[PDB]
């Protein structure tokens, strides 16, 4: 996250550390949605170009941090995946159209004060919010600038933009199950996500319910926090048809 | 889930975090 | 490189 803050304890108890076995190392972030399932982007686990497969045993997910590097003993839990699941039809050759997968646990995570999961979005919901001017919120522990690595999880608030300056902001084929979020140069404020913020939630807090729901994944931009591009976000409420697909036939 | 969404140490004891009026500011009116 | 070792019982 580039001009984020740092987070507070358990401001974001869904956030989900995706962790790589060996060499140890962060890979992705990810998010809880229930005790069972984990949501994450399509490209934190499957990329060709980059010679990306990662295959259940390569993982671990890590649930409840806060610092970046440290075992948070007595507060994280770590979780083996079952099974991964990624979108028949996400489009890793073009533009990561629909880049959304699910991750099955082992085992039920434990909730806790650090950990408790985030709600998907309605049709209604989702109507209501995605819209441009309204601000949802991106965490992460990837990168602070284009070109650390922060010690403990990130926050920024961004707008959510208009569809015809997200596609008038890039070269890249915009689709519907994608939108864009960020300040624009005249606005001043600034903030984004970045690399290795990948597959973790862009979420609102309805003003209907006051209730924290997923409606986007970080997924791609063109460098971070630069004036005039905006980060894109998979819209977790167009693939909202599959995620029940996967969880009502796999449990 | 039935709770999901209210987390533990802000909704469910009624405190807010430090930035979440930001968000609920832009959703307008 | 800077990850805290995590236990063994989880890899
Ligand atoms: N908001 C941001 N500035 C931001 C930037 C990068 C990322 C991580 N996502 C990525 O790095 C993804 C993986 C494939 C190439 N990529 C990218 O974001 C590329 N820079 C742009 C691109 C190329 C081909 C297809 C789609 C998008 C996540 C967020
Ligand atoms: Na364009
Ligand atoms: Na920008």
């Amino acid at each position: 996250i580039v001009e984020g803050s740092d987070a507070e304890i358990g401001m974001s108890p869904w956030q989900v550390m995706l962790f790589r076995k060996s060499p140890q190392e962060l890979l992705c972030g990810a998010s809880l949605i229930s005790d069972r399932w984990v949501l994450t982007a399509a490209h934190c686990l499957l990329y060709p170009p980059w010679d990306k497969n990662f295959t259940e045993n390569d993982l671990l997910v890590r649930i409840g941090k806060h610092s970046r590097t440290r075992y948070e003993r007595n507060i994280e839990k770590i979780s083996m995946l079952e099974k991964i699941y990624i979108h028949p039809r996400y489009n890793w050759r073009e533009n990561l159209d629909r880049d959304i997968a699910l991750m099955k646990l082992k085992k039920p995570v434990a909730f806790s004060d650090y950990i408790h999961p985030v709600c998907l979005p309605d049709r209604e919901t989702a109507a209501s919010l995605l819209q441009a001017g309204y601000k949802g919120r991106v965490t992460g522990w990837g990168n602070l600038k284009e070109t650390g690595q922060p010690s403990v999880l990130q926050v920024v608030n961004l707008p959510i933009v208009e569809r015809p300056v997200c596609k008038d902001s890039t070269r890249i084929r915009i689709t519907d199950n994608m939108f864009c979020a960020g300040y624009k140069p005249d606005e001043g404020k600034r903030g984004d996500a970045c690399e290795g913020d990948s597959g973790g939630p862009f979420v609102m807090k309805s003003p209907f319910n006051n209730r924290w729901y997923q409606m986007g994944i970080v997924s791609w931009g063109e460098g971070c926090d630069r004036d005039g591009k905006y980060g894109f976000y998979t819209h977790v409420f167009r693939l909202k048809k599959w995620i029940q697909k996967v969880i009502d036939q796999f449990g | 889930e039935a709770d999901c969404g209210l987390r533990p140490l802000f909704e469910k004891k009624s405190l807010e975090d430090k930035t979440e009026r930001e968000l609920l500011e832009s959703y307008i009116d | 490189g800077d990850f805290e070792e995590i236990p063994e019982e989880y890899l």
